[PDB]
RNA sequence: UGCACUGCGUAG
RNA sequence: CUACGCAGUG
RNA sequence: UGCACUGCGUAG
RNA sequence: CUACGCAGUG
């Protein structure tokens, strides 16, 4: 009604492109753990998974098992669905 | 047995233990008990709450539980009363309605109010005609408001129809105005609170009106949604393009501001860049879990994470001083200074520890009480505002800050900038708020432990508003000698010993405490921050106007006290304390100080029984300041003198900054009419939100040792030409880690060797006075390779080697 | 001294380690660190010792 | 152990110093020589450890 | 008190301390002092030594002092007496010829001879026909022999007009031939020695003879320039070109010999490549300083150094290790056997430990009985020469020596040499000397010892001569089972067993020793490696003649004795000592044990009392062996039989060519009846002119251990179908080495390392039986092992890690 | 008069050039100090001293000074006067 | 690669 | 006094 | 980069 | 039995 918005809300309704950090295994499963999870009442499908050394890892290496020999933390890129 | 009570009468006054269904315990013990905090002694707080099913037994068997740093569980422990408090101020607001029913007048006492929230008390209530009752609730609800945040008692406000079990209330999320909101909660909590709240703070009457605004702000904005507040902007069309520009701010403490020169040049193109509006639109969404902060925006494609290099070692400096017997098995003079290597997690971990700064809402009367006696300490100087041509900057190759920086440093942006452009936007930050980013840098620099310290690099616009804003005040300051405040104060040629002198000024039994503050510059309230703020401002009385000053106070708000926080390609919500950066850091840090102190003499004069003081003039003082504190609106004058003299003639105060050197009576710390060390331990526990260990803190008993560190130097008394004076000298570890390791390979070898080992010789030469002998062959070892270094590069140059130099240093001739 | 100049070898090692690129491995700095650091402040000379052959082995590794 | 260990790292070091040509000056091949034999043959775990930051400092000077 | 008697009558006969102006000692007790040394009891030496100047009471102070290789001082102290010896020597004869020409017939006795070398014992004399007189002087003079050398009495014949203090005699350099001087000395101090002496061992009438002959040429050779001796060379024409040539030899023991076949082919031309005329005539002259050992000359324009390099490291196997709980703090099981390197000077360092060889002259009749004693214990065993095509060599790829070294491997010279041409060779070495160069190189091996470790690698010719003489008997003795050699006896399959069983035949009050040889390949004395190459070559009965054993004797001298030595470009002359490289270096030092065993046993017998022996047979046994010793020339048959039955009943020996374990009864050993470990001890230090220290010789009074040590391997006694046996087992620590350190990281990994492992895991299963549980873990860590290796590399295999396979490997099934 | 002469004697009275090797500058100032020395009745001068790595010590460079920065063992080599 | 204070060194 | 560089303090 | 002894593994 | 390689012992 008045034309003014919280700056903050702006990138949550209207940024394409969503990147996230994970410091640890625990908060991957907790937060994105599969190729699509919801956030900021949005739903965002992965694009790419990089490490702390700007590597390119794949879904399939990020497990329980394989934990260890990640760099973390893990820079997840989506985009809006 | 002993319970709190808060008394008042002719014969005595004040908030202490006194000999003297219902539940066992009273609000005003768990007020006592959270406002009066010792480890020792705290039987009642246990019993409290365990009793009330805040926690079990065990969890005290756990150390450190009561530290937030330590264990910041216990935040969630005492988060279980809030509810109950929450209903008893309920009940609170009942009675009162009673009262004004049933035409009764009285004065109503947190000792009369079980923790079950009924009220007991039927004495000094006297009826008058119905309908006209009017109940005193300043003393309740003053003394009652640091727990309502520690308890965090209006959490049941964020649920709807105000239940915990029912989902959380869905705001809009372009909801931004909580006014109607904040009348209601102030209505529903304190409807007799006569003192008039302004929600925004635009309309405050004065200093004192915002920092009472601004206290109930801090307890009413927790209900609101975190991402309501923040930068206010809107789409505009400029040169027929479209811009998002901010165009006024959401303030957790000072409410709604709009910029008043709104519209849809050199200084709107550096207003827009320095809005973070266009960086937060243009940048993309992000989730950062490794830290509990707010996350706004990421700037870049990928994530940055910085390392901090390993200390260089100089080998020949450290083999001389191996050849000459230093550095042995056993030795007292070891190597504890290093520089710590830091991963690329380091920086953002750092900025974790903000999570330390909690919303708290300050006892507002103490408050108003401690701010006009501190004004008191800053009488003498005179401050402010200044043209463009009056500014002094040190350095002008600095660095802009964010985005700035890309472009050049500060020189480019001040020779960009005429006075004129300068003054104009001076002008212009007077009647609108500028929001900033500021940017958080790693430091290399010696220390003795591993901790990554960062520092906040604000914007070039706030540091030149800032500057034309205070420098004539702080300028003033750093010109004084004899003050308490000491910055500016060189400890050479004997301004230690004269500085130690002013300190020992007419104590009857001085003793020497020294204190220090855990976390400060991230646990910081908000208010004492805006408190300090409003205590600089006050000397622009002729010169600026209550609109200006209300302007360039949100303008600060917003570029120190929740600005936007730029690390590693991330922007970040800082939920408050202070910048590092900042034009006033030293100053409002000093400024916290005195308040602190002042606090922590207040508390420990009411704390006192009265009856048992056989003093009359410090009864009557104590009266007077209970009358002036929780039954007096105006400020008195008279007693606000008559204070700052008793505590200069009792609690003489050396402060620079972070350190505080306090000469104290020792009969009236003693018999409790003056602040000790627990004093202060309460204070910054139920102020400061953290806790104070005795390790930390140091006490003197003799003066002539003097005291036992300031500003990381101790002090021996020597001989002088037959006169004995004090001197200061270093620690030998940390000048000896600064001579053996350095910054960078550059300065590894050649001439610019020698300036540092002069600077380094002379800071050290105090040592050869010290009756250990290594302390002073380290200032012998020092000479001799800076002889060594000369010979190695190979009249004047003696000086240099010739401990006469360093001799004339620290005489009192100049 | 042997705690001292154990020190100072720990610090030209992890000089010398940052100046071969090992800052690019996340992991690799991470663990080199937390040992130079931990030699650092290290107040038993045996434990000192070890850190450094550990540091030193991740030196000759490569 | 710390001591076996040490004396497997001295029997590495000297054999990549070997290998570094080291041996073509006679007097540091000597001294790496009776350092590495010392470490072999020393029975105290602080010797050990010296001597191997001293063989450690003679391949980190190259 | 006790003084030193030779005695001999009906009653008793011997050498022995009895209870029975003149000086207070007498040369009697200085033999005994210096041929019966021990260290606890060194009063009459150190009485004799400080009364005549020979050094101080403070050189006692000082440890080690007698131990040669610890303090070689010691050797001056000795020689300070010689002078006094020789002194005796000359008035001995002067006495001698007093009673020839008082024809006075009696026995000379060591006893009857102050140390000031006067003669006061006028009884046992019987007047004859004047002029008649006919001394008897075996005693005496064989007693007396070791002292001289170990004194070097001799040593004023070195200076002219045989005096001290006068300067050395000049002798001419190109002289060589020195027989009548060596004429003139035995007139001069062996005058009445009525046996012949012969210079030339050349005109010897047998190997007695030889022994004779070459023992007094030891200690005449002293005497005469050293470079008098080695080969003798001429310049000759072959084919109109000048070469030259050697045609003859020098020897300090067997005088000068001439080759019988001088001229003035393939045979041709490998003689005369290794033969070193050539070589040193071309070669340049040179003075090596860092050691004392004659240099010869240097074929090289810059010296050359050799090093050793460091072990490889296995980091799987001791990671394997580290992780299955071994190599942790305080387990008895440690890591101390390894690869030592060494600097640049190692090799020739190794060679200056041919210092401690000197030159020793031995009792010459106790040394002819003991010969005798010691072949019996060769007689089973068969002998003689045989042609090329019946020689069998292990491997054909080793090292030919120098010069050959440079052409080939000794394949290519087998090759080429047809069997015709080798069966010449060696008839022309039956009639001609070929003097060879053997070169020293280090060897790579494990050690718990920093010391370098240098072996002797002969040429090819030296070697193919050596085998077609000696290989006959050295096969006869490998194949021998139940003989006191025990060389070719495997340990496997019950081996130790049978051997341990076999030494504990027979024994009234059995304890076990062992003893130790301190530098055996070093300081062996040159007479007593002659006496077992004569040994040796006794199986040459029939198919050689006088002359061709005796050439076959010169050319082993030649090439084994006193070769010429190639290190580091450089040739030197070997004082003497034993070959590690020759074809019967095993043989040759198992026959040296022997005979040192023997002296031993014969010292301890004579050394008795004899009245006290409470034995009639010992008693007359005792007086048999003094009468064959110091009164019979010819070899008394059926008294060596009796004293060979005595010593295999009563002193039982297992030997391998160092090492010995002995079985010898109690009470007989208590007795002095037999030898004990000082009189080993004493026989090593007047012979072996070397220290031996207990702590290297071990005792076992329980034969049920069994031997402490034997071949680096210990002994249980251990439970195998219902029959215990005797198992060996190494030390554990030298297994680990093995395993975690090769010699070339080419066996770092790979299929090559199962081999190895298995056969460590076969050496090393015998500790699973151990009671210590680490050592049993040591065997299975092995065996895990490999099953990781056979894993990583990836049925029948299976048997390498079941335990059944090592299991077979010791039982007396095979 | 035989015509037959020891081997050893043969490099000492034939050989032009005299190798010395040195361990030490103790026997190097007790056997061939100076440039010309005495050694086996004949004057030798010398020509070269190299040391342990084969390289060309001057003469001015042997002293005990700098003896301890010497590759010993030295090797002088000589040629008969 | 921040805001202040203090003290040194080199040119004017 | 000004320009540059260095060192210490919060 | 030596002389012997013993025991293993791969082809015949 | 022979050829090759390995391990241990003196
Ligand atoms: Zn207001
Ligand atoms: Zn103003
Ligand atoms: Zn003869
Ligand atoms: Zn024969």
């Amino acid at each position: 009604r008045d034309g003014c918005v919280p700056l903050n809300i702006i990138p949550l309704t209207t940024a394409a492109k969503l990147m996230v950090v994970i410091p640890d295994y625990n908060t991957y499963k907790n937060t994105c753990d599969g190729t699509t999870f919801t956030y900021a009442s949005a739903l965002w499908e992965i694009q790419q998974v990089v490490d702390a050394d700007s590597k390119i890892v794949q879904l399939s290496e990020i497990s329980m098992d394989n934990s260890p020999n990640l760099a973390w933390p893990l820079i997840v890129t989506a985009l809006r669905a | 047995v002993y319970r709190a009570f808060d008394i008042y009468n002719d014969k005595v006054a004040g908030f202490a233990k006194f000999l003297k269904r219902l539940t066992k315990y009273t609000m005003a013990d768990l007020v006592y008990a959270l406002r009066h905090f010792d480890e020792g002694n705290c039987d009642t707080l246990k019993e409290i709450l365990v009793t009330y099913n805040c926690c079990d037994d065990d969890y005290f068997n756990k150390k450190d539980w009561y530290d937030f740093v330590e264990n910041p569980d216990i935040l969630r422990v005492y988060a279980n009363l809030g509810e109950r408090v929450r209903q008893a101020l309920l009940k609170t607001v009942q009675f009162c309605d009673a009262m004004r029913n049933a035409g009764i007048v009285g004065v109503l006492t947190l000792d009369n109010q079980d923790l079950n929230g009924n009220w007991y008390d039927f004495g000094d209530f006297i009826q008058t005609t119905p309908g006209s009752g009017v109940p005193v609730v300043d003393s309740y609800y003053s003394l009652l408001m640091p727990i309502l945040t520690l308890t965090r008692a209006l959490t049941a406000e964020s649920h709807v129809d105000t239940d915990l079990t029912k989902p959380y209330i869905k705001w809009d999320l372009l909801k931004y105005d909580f006014t109607e909101e904040r009348l209601k909660l102030f209505d529903r909590y304190f409807k007799y609170w006569d003192q008039t709240y302004h929600p925004n703070c635009v309309n405050c009457l004065d200093d004192r009106c915002i920092l009472h605004c601004a206290n109930f702000n801090v307890l009413f904005s927790t209900v609101f949604p975190p991402t309501s507040f923040g930068p206010l902007v809107r789409k505009i069309f400029v040169d027929g393009v479209p811009f998002v520009v901010s165009t006024g701010y959401h303030f957790r403490e000072l409410g709604v501001v709009h910029n008043q020169d709104v519209n849809l040049s050199f200084k709107e193109l550096l207003v827009y860049a320095a809005d973070p509006a266009m960086h937060a639109a243009s940048g993309n969404l992000l989730l950062d879990k490794r830290t509990t902060c707010f996350s706004v925006a990421a700037l870049t494609n990928n994530v940055a994470f910085q390392t901090v290099k390993p200390g260089n070692f100089n080998k020949d400096f450290y083999d001389f001083a191996v050849s000459k017997g230093f550095f042995k098995e056993g030795s007292s003079v070891e190597l504890k200074h290093f520089f710590f290597a830091q991963d690329g997690n380091a920086a953002i971990s750092d900025y974790d520890y903000y999570r330390y700064n909690l919303p708290t809402m300050c006892d507002i009367r103490q408050l108003l009480f401690v701010v006009e006696v501190v004004d008191k300490y800053f009488d003498c100087y005179d401050g402010g505002c200044i043209n463009a041509n009056q500014v002094i900057v040190n350095n002008l190759d600095k660095s802009a800050g964010f985005p700035f920086n890309k472009w050049g440093k500060a020189r480019l942006y001040y020779d960009s900038m005429s006075y004129e452009d300068q003054d104009a936007l001076f002008a212009y930050t007077k009647r609108n708020v500028i929001p900033t980013i500021t940017q958080m840098n790693l430091k290399y620099a010696i220390s003795a432990k591993n901790r990554a310290r960062t520092v906040a690099g604000v914007s070039i616009c706030s540091t030149m508003t800032n500057r034309q804003f205070h420098q004539k005040l702080l300028k003033s300051i750093a010109a004084t000698r004899g003050a308490t405040v000491v910055i500016g104060t060189s400890k050479f040629y004997g301004g230690w010993h004269n500085m130690l002198k002013t300190v020992y000024s007419d104590v009857e039994n001085p003793h020497l405490m020294g204190w220090d503050y855990p976390k400060c510059d991230r646990a910081m309230p908000n208010m004492l921050r805006i408190m300090a703020s409003l205590v600089l401002a006050r000397k622009h009385t002729t010169c600026c106007s209550l609109s200006h000053r209300f302007y360039r106070l949100a303008n600060e708000c917003a570029q120190v006290l929740s600005e936007m926080v730029m690390c590693g390609g991330s922007l970040y919500v800082k939920p408050g304390g202070t910048s590092s950066g900042d034009a006033t850091t030293a100053y409002a840090n000093s400024v916290f100080n005195i308040c602190q102190a002042v606090t922590a003499n207040v508390n420990a004069l009411l704390s006192t029984d009265g009856n048992k003081i056989a003093d009359k003039y410090v009864r009557n003082l104590q009266h007077r300041l209970y009358e002036c504190l929780y039954r007096n609106r105006d400020v008195d004058t008279d007693f606000v003198n008559e204070f700052y003299a008793y505590l200069r003639k009792h609690f003489s105060m050396m402060i620079l900054s972070d350190d505080a050197v306090v000469c104290f009576n020792s009969t009236y710390a003693s018999q409790g009419l003056v602040a000790s060390i627990k004093n202060f331990k309460s204070v910054l526990y139920y102020q400061n939100n953290v806790f104070m260990s005795e390790a930390k803190c140091w006490t003197e008993t003799d003066l002539t040792k003097g005291p036992h560190e300031f500003c990381s130097q101790h002090t021996m008394l020597v001989k002088q030409g037959d006169d004995y004076v004090y001197l200061p000298y270093p620690d030998p570890s940390r000048i000896l880690g600064a001579g053996c390791f350095v910054d960078d390979i550059v300065k590894t070898d050649g001439t610019l060797m020698i300036e540092r080992f002069v600077s380094l010789a002379i800071d050290a030469y105090p040592l050869t006075k010290h009756p250990n002998q290594e302390y002073a062959d380290v200032f012998h070892l020092y000479l001799q390779y800076i002889r060594k270094l000369h010979d190695e590069l190979t009249d004047n140059t003696s000086r240099y080697w010739e401990p006469e130099f360093y001799e004339a240093m620290y005489t009192p001739h100049t | 001294s042997k705690m001292s100049d154990v020190k100072c070898t720990s610090v030209v090692l992890l000089s010398v380690l940052q100046q071969l690129r090992v800052e690019s491995s996340s992991k690799l700095w991470a663990q080199c660190v937390q040992l130079h650091n931990d030699i650092l402040l290290a107040k038993d000379t045996t434990e000192a010792f070890e850190k450094m052959v550990s540091l030193l082995s991740v030196l000759l590794s490569m």
